RNA sequence: GUUAAGUCUGGUUUCCCUCCAGGGUAUCUUGA
């Protein structure tokens, strides 16, 4: 098997020093097609702070972030606040699955204390206004993968999907 | 023949769970739309017939006519009392059905999700549909040979669908239903009640007001008798399908979706469910 | 003369529209004749039948109307917007029920005007219910397009 | 979708009612319906709306065309309802009425060969069959529903309960023609059930409304604002009416006990407002938190920007009655005993009641006065204090009603049975027995021009007088 | 569905036939018999027992003397001696109508169930969403025949293939729980 | 398919012919009289009892009076001369109509059936496999001549072949059952 | 002769010109493409029925028909499949009037009164077997041309 | 609108003077979609002088002209005294359309005065000799377009699209 | 303070089909 990073996508950005393997192995499985994002993944029952985004586990079924499996391990500056798992890839909740998967992973996602300090007030949050995913790409796709603007000219699709496809609930505290 | 029809009310009251509900309303209706009629002619009514109280019953002595129509509104919901605790549920046929059918599917190499829900409000379900619709002007969705009330398939596929949808963009949800262009990866059987608590349709009411109404001064109240599910009652229903993909997000949206609606006037909380339980049985 | 489904609608539907004077009548009428179609298949002939003749809310000026209408070009049916639509049904159902020949004109305005009859025009029904159901239904779909083809919408 | 709010709130005394227009029937039982709720919400709303556009701009519009205005939030025909209630009651479990044995043979077989009125009457506890053919036989049922003295005696002290009660007491039977101790055991009763389950006033019914949103109409195209008025309007009506019958002589009157809320954005602002009556003090400062919330809706950061819509369609006051509050015709009091105050309210809104014979201190004007303020009122001169514009004395002049010619007010003030009280009562609580009694007047559209201050004295003499 | 009074077991549905449908089974048979060295004599007998009774309405597998079937048709049975064979092998009573009854009694027969097609922003109903679509109820018989041509392959299939068949799915609305079918062999299971 | 109309005799369907097609079997039997020692006298003065009634729609086998043919068609029968015996022998009566009638009668009897190709793998339509296809109803009869030239081998054929030919197939959609058809000699059926 | 291959070609000019958005476009090519088996199998009275049911005939859009007789810019008006039932239905009356089967004049006057919209359809009942056979070739080549020339949605 | 320099495409060797922005802004309007070049124009009426191509103006139908519209400016030095327009982008026939029509194209056509020496009788010119072929590739298709010979595992599969889909007129002066 | 009586209302309105597939492959001089 091989280690996997979770790379959270909210509309926040705080995902820039987090991992020490960025463009990940030989690939990773999340793809880039000309037809939008495959192999997304979803995460059901915790939330992202939107701050220090981190999976926090708010035990509520309606609760959902999705965000991109990506090849890496993080920074070894971490391993205290993330989750660790190695899954046969048939517990995997994929999205648009265009491939194989290796089926046993290293998959490794940014925990969270629960805050038991103060409630969990949850509040869905969508994905629009374009100044909100133009850096979307020049944040997590063109250092995530190399296939930004070297021939990719369907941007838009990628574009329109992340507008679309992710969605998820914050903390919004 | 009219020996069939003023008998009828008894046949519902000494048979209740194995006469044909369907015709017995349909039938029930005849009586119903022709009450000063049945009311007259010293009627072949016996001693034990339903109808031979609105002899006694005195609701008006000037008015011939007001004193029937009276009579009819207490006719209309002493059927609905009839129905609601003479019928009851008998649920041995629906787990044969369910447990045969489970059989079947596994005997075609599906993976199957048995699920079975229960009512937790009084649920509508079909209300347009054609089941007291000659009485009460509402219906419920029945099926006339399980002689049972039941969920279609395809609204529950629909209501699962529209939450998927909603929450994993209209691609992915067409990569599970399929569009007008591809074949969907899911199957769905209707839901029929398994057991209840005691009762299965209950009587409600609805009166509107103020509904298309202009103003105060043509406002009058408009009170609709009609036949609801009773809560606690539990329906179950089987989801079957080939690659076992599918059945990640059928396994998450169930037990979200039912806590909201799952038929009609769910917005003042009528048709809401729970998920007792859930169970798969994985066929690759 | 035999005037087969197509045309016993138009005869019917043009003696029917010109007698809603209200058009809110006109819509309502329409509105029946697209339900209660799939409603006579799903609850039988009968049911619906007695069912028409209740909801037409009957026994009033609402009948002797009913009555010329056979023989008026002028009468008016009249009475609340959700009553005259369906004592138009009514009139749709009973001049097919005639003109079919299968019941007598004076047996059935008999059978509608008071109680002894009524009972007995069950009876009658039940007798003829091959002889009615096998062929109405098309009879009434030709209406039904009638209607939503020269009524708008409410 | 998620949640809105979610408030805890109380009734009181509440005369809820299903199929069997009772809370309680032989299937479940139903203290509060949520269809009443969500019904009672877009009434007070569409009478908030009436109010603040007229505040605002001396125009009235008619219920349709506020209802298509709030379509976005209340749904129609034509769209889903954007809020979903839920009412969630503590023991709102299976609670069926169920009469084991009544034990009615002897009042039948002493019934045969005579066509005879039956009626019924708890006296202590125990029920007689009051034959009209001079003939009492004191009834021995049981029942699940343990009927409680105090209310026995609550409706029977009531002369409003106790005129209701008029429908399910009694029937009449002709057994004069051949007749069975069968189907007589089963028409006494149904008799019997009617009357037992008109008994089910449970004082200090509890439950906890919730409102969820759909977050799909999000800022449309003034969908925030809509929504804005319309939790206002829920305010109100929590504050100034209640649920089941007779809201509007004192039953049913909600109070607030806990308001919480998810989504600040939309629900700070009411959130504040309703936790203004989770400390409530004084009678005094009652009508000020009253007040506040009455006119900010008018003239407060966010108010309208809506009006301007061309959906809206004024009224035609020749044939078009429409309410609206006037924020003025209000008294509160103070209580501290709520069965006698409801049962006081007959003395202050009957013709002849004490309360009024001392208020008004005239027939032929408190006649005419219960009739444009209180509701319906059965008659078979009077019209010369409420037509339109005539010799005034008491200037209870009416928009349309003309002095003895046909017209439309000419009747619906006069022969219209489902008419509201613009007199309404109410019974306010803040969980400390604060317990302050509220009476206020809807400004109806049919009103030429109404002496505030004359019916002010009249309005407070009859809140004083009613404790 | 049925509606009955004075009848010991009390039934919900009862199986119908006509007389021009046993002919039409008949005439199935009688050919394929001719056209092949398989003769089946027992359904041939069962069917010809019923059809000499053509013209009334009858009974076979209970007692009824008079119903009200789909809630329209009054009809007056009379029973057929219990020397007759099981052909549906089930415990319902299975009438055999006069053609120009049971042609009522079976077209009223079949579901029809209207669907809709939700608008979404609106959560309403489309314009030109609604519609209705005839099932057949649960527990239809339909005969049928499935003829084979002299072959090697043909050998194969009938005694490896058409063995180990037994489910199918016809139909359309696969997707909403319909279609499923068993098909049993009158020579295997009669 | 017939609606009888005052008839209390109730069928569900009856058969329909012309004069035109009469009066083409009629050539078919005057030409091979001639051309053969085999007159067909019985057949033949059926069949001029028949086409002497032209002009009126006559039913043969049972009385009707009037009927109303394939839902549509509304016609006025009269009885054929004190019952003249049936050519064909089945029970079922048979309607002689004018030719214009007759047309559209026999057009709308014949069944037409939209048919489609579904792709394997995907369960959907296959782009270009959608069509119509027109049958003619189960229980017709067509007329035929087989006519043999001296010889030995025609001997032979006439008396050992044509009397084992009952069950042909005919025509295409031979999977689809349609085809399967019965051969019945005029000699020994009439 | 076949000079009805060339009145359908002036009717499927002017509708192709009328159905200005696409989609009607689209899906008036299906209606050609069914109504013509339709009137085949069915008859005429039964498919004029389902047509003038589904064309939502009324003043304002039987003028946008009336118009498109002898204007040219007119322009079919209503939902898409709204209008691909009134441009058949335009199409069908286009030719009974260039075959002088009714008279133009007789049904100008017809499709405005909503009274004799009736009559008109009575007066079509009683041709019903004459167009039932005059029109098969015209509809078969406007079935043609639908599928030609309008590529599919 | 957006600037519009629309190329010629020869068997000459002079196309890599119109212009020095070859690449224009974000967006290139002919594409390269693996299934060839698509949105393709072609003008009619025209040709193309055989001497630093040109459009010569005619009247001639039949006449055309195959070539690639380039989102853009002509560098501003260019084209400045042709035959340039401003269009709906409706009426701009594009051929093999696969995109989004930018609702408004202002065009830039390299355009020859009528040549009025002789009288101008066409010559069909049908590209083959992939020398022709193989030397566009590096002429433009690496200067003019940015996504071509470096990922492209493909070099003479898009290289072949120009056998069928470019074969314009001349006049041979 | 007492007597008696309840009365009125008793389902309406929209949506009735939309889209694709409309045939494909094989067979086409002999005597005078």
């Amino acid at each position: 098997s091989t280690q996997r990073e979770y790379v959270f996508i909210p509309i926040t950005n705080s995902i820039t020093i987090d991992v020490k393997i960025t463009i990940g192995g030989s690939d990773h499985i999340t793809n880039i097609d000309e037809r939008g994002i495959h192999n997304v993944l979803v995460i059901t029952g915790y939330a992202v702070d939107e701050k220090n985004g981190r999976l926090v586990p708010t035990l509520d079924p309606c609760d959902y972030v999705k965000g991109i499996l990506v090849a890496g391990t993080p920074q070894q500056a971490q391993s205290n606040d993330f989750l660790t798992l190695k899954l046969p890839a048939n517990k995997l909740y994929l999205i648009r699955k265009k491939g194989n998967i290796s089926d046993d992973l290293k998959i490794y996602i940014p925990y969270s204390s629960p805050d038991a300090r103060n409630s969990m007030k949850t509040k869905p949050v969508s994905i629009s206004d374009d100044t909100i995913v133009n850096n979307i790409i020049k944040e997590v796709f063109d250092k995530i993968y190399n296939i930004t603007q070297k021939e990719k000219v369907k941007i838009e699709k990628v574009k329109e999907d992340i507008k679309e496809l992710f969605s998820y609930y914050a903390l919004e505290q | 023949a009219i020996d069939f029809l003023v008998n009828i009310l008894e046949l519902i009251k000494e048979k209740q769970c194995n006469i044909n509900l369907f015709s017995a309303i349909s039938l029930t209706s005849i009586v119903y739309n022709n009450f000063g009629e049945f009311l007259s002619n010293n009627q072949s009514y016996s001693t034990n017939n339903p109808l031979l109280k609105y002899h006694i019953i005195i609701l008006n002595d000037k008015n011939k006519t007001k004193d029937v129509e009276e009579k009819r509104n207490i006719f209309k919901r002493e059927v609905a009392e009839l129905i609601s605790r003479n019928f009851k549920l008998d649920g041995e046929k629906v787990r044969n059905y369910f447990d045969s059918l489970k059989e079947v599917l596994k005997s075609l190499k599906y993976t199957i999700v048995d699920v079975e829900i229960t009512t937790r409000t009084r649920a509508l379900i079909g209300v347009s549909t054609s089941l007291g619709k000659l009485i009460f002007g509402s219906g419920i969705s029945f099926d006339p040979y399980m002689n049972l009330p039941y969920i279609p398939a395809s609204e529950i596929k629909g209501i699962v669908r529209s939450y998927i949808e909603g929450k994993l963009g209209e691609q992915e949800a067409e990569e599970i239903f399929g569009n007008e262009e591809r074949e969907g990866n899911v199957n769905f059987t209707d839901a029929y009640p398994t057991r209840s608590k005691d009762f299965l349709f209950v009587p409600d009411v609805i009166t509107p007001h103020y509904n298309g109404k202009k103003s105060e001064a043509d406002a009058e109240p408009r009170p609709v008798i009609h036949l609801t599910i009773a809560p606690k009652v539990t329906f179950r229903f089987l989801i079957y399908y080939k690659r076992e993909d599918v059945g990640k997000p059928i396994c998450d949206s169930m037990p979200i979706i039912l806590i909201r609606g799952l038929g009609a006037r769910s917005s003042v909380g009528y048709s809401l469910f729970e998920l007792r339980k859930i169970e798969v049985i994985k066929a690759a | 003369l035999y005037e087969e489904d197509y045309k016993l609608a138009l005869e019917a539907f043009k003696k029917v529209f010109n007698a809603l004077t209200h058009y809110g009548a006109k819509q309502a009428f329409r509105s029946r004749a697209r339900d209660l179609v799939e409603e006579i298949y799903n609850s039988g002939f009968i049911p619906t039948f007695f069912y028409i003749i209740s909801k037409a809310e009957l026994n009033s000026d609402s009948l002797d109307s009913l009555i010329s209408l056979f023989s008026s070009d002028n009468a008016i049916l009249r009475g609340s917007d959700e009553n005259v639509s369906y004592s138009a049904y009514l009139f749709i159902i009973l001049y097919y029920l005639i003109k079919r020949g299968i019941i007598e004109q004076k047996f059935l305005i008999q059978a509608l005007r008071c109680e002894k009859t009524r009972l007995d025009l069950i009876d009658k029904l039940y007798n003829l219910a091959p002889i009615i159901s096998a062929k109405i239904r098309t009879y009434l779909l030709a209406i039904k397009r009638l209607s939503e083809a020269l009524i708008e919408a409410r | 979708e998620e949640l809105l709010m979610s408030l805890k709130l109380k009734a009181l005394y509440p005369l809820t009612g299903g199929y069997n227009r009772h809370s309680i029937n032989p299937f479940y039982e139903e203290l509060v319906r949520p269809t009443e709720i969500k019904g009672l919400w877009r009434w007070w709303n569409r009478v908030l709306f009436n109010t603040l556009a007229y505040s605002t701009k001396g125009k009235l519009y008619t219920y349709e065309s506020i209802d298509r205005l709030f379509e976005d939030v209340f749904g129609s025909e034509n769209k889903k309802s954007a809020v979903r209630l839920e009412v969630i009651t503590d023991e709102g479990n299976d609670n069926r009425f169920e009469l084991s044995y009544v034990e009615l043979d002897k009042v039948i077989d002493c019934l045969r060969n005579y066509k005879r009125k039956v009626s019924l009457d708890f006296i202590d506890n125990t029920l007689i069959a009051e034959i009209e053919g001079s003939t009492k036989i004191p009834i021995s049922f049981k029942s699940n529903l343990d009927i409680d003295k105090i209310i026995k005696d609550l409706v029977h002290n009531n002369k409003l309960l106790s005129f209701e009660l008029l429908g399910f007491k009694s029937v009449e039977i002709d057994a004069t023609k051949i007749s069975d101790k069968k189907i007589l055991k089963e028409i006494l009763r149904d008799l019997i059930t009617n009357y037992l389950e008109y008994f089910n006033i449970k004082q200090e019914v509890t439950f906890t409304l919730n409102i969820y949103l759909d977050k799909s109409r999000e800022h449309k195209q003034n969908f925030e604002d809509k929504l804005k008025f319309a939790l206002y309007s829920l305010l109100v009506f929590i504050l100034l009416g209640g649920i089941g019958r007779k809201t509007s002589r004192g039953f049913g009157s909600l109070s607030i006990i806990d308001v919480k809320c998810y989504d600040n954005s939309i629900c700070k602002k009411i959130e504040d407002l309703a936790k203004n009556f989770l400390k409530i003090s004084s009678g005094n400062e009652l009508k000020s938190k009253i007040e506040s919330i009455l006119d900010c809706i008018k003239n407060s950061c966010i108010d309208t920007l809506y009006i301007e819509n061309n959906i809206l369609s004024e009224i035609d006051p020749k044939k078009n009655v429409v309410y609206f509050i006037n924020s003025d015709l209000f008294e509160v009091k103070r209580i501290n005993d709520k069965e006698k105050v409801l049962a006081n309210i007959y003395k202050a809104v009957s013709s002849e009641g004490c309360c009024i014979k001392s208020i008004i201190t005239d027939k032929y004007v408190r006649k005419s006065f219960l009739i444009a303020f209180g509701g319906y009122r059965k008659v078979e001169f009077i019209k010369n204090y409420l037509c339109e514009t005539c010799e005034t004395v008491s200037s209870f002049n009416i928009v349309d009603f003309l002095l003895s010619e046909g017209s439309f007010m000419s009747d619906y003030i006069l022969q219209y049975e489902h008419r509201n009280s613009l007199l309404r009562f109410k019974l306010i609580s803040d969980n400390s027995n604060n317990s302050y009694l509220i009476g206020y007047i809807l400004h109806s559209s049919y009103f030429k021009k109404i002496d505030i201050k004359y019916v002010r004295c009249i309005l407070e003499k009859l809140t004083y007088c009613v404790i | 569905r049925i509606i009955e009074i004075d009848s010991a077991k009390p039934y919900v549905w009862v199986y119908v036939t006509t007389y021009e449908l046993l002919k039409k089974v008949k005439l199935y048979l009688d050919s394929i018999s001719q056209l092949s060295n398989a003769s089946f004599s027992n359904l041939k007998n069962k069917i010809d027992t019923i059809l000499a009774k053509e013209g009334k309405n009858i009974t076979l597998d209970s007692d009824l003397k008079s119903a009200i079937l789909n809630e329209d048709f009054y009809v007056e049975l009379e029973a057929l001696n219990n020397k007759i064979p099981s052909i549906i092998n089930a415990g319902v009573p299975l009438l055999v109508l006069e053609d120009s009854i049971g042609r009522e009694v079976i077209n009223r027969s079949l579901i029809r169930v209207r669907r809709i097609r939700i608008d979404r922003d609106k959560k309403v109903v489309e314009t030109g969403g609604l519609w209705s679509e005839e099932y057949v109820p649960m527990k239809t018989i339909f005969f049928s025949v499935l003829l084979g041509k002299e072959s090697k392959e043909s050998a194969i299939f009938a005694s490896c293939i058409l063995r180990n068949l037994r489910y199918v799915i016809l139909g359309g609305k696969e997707t909403i729980g319909k279609g499923i079918v068993e098909l049993r062999w009158v020579k295997d299971v009669i």
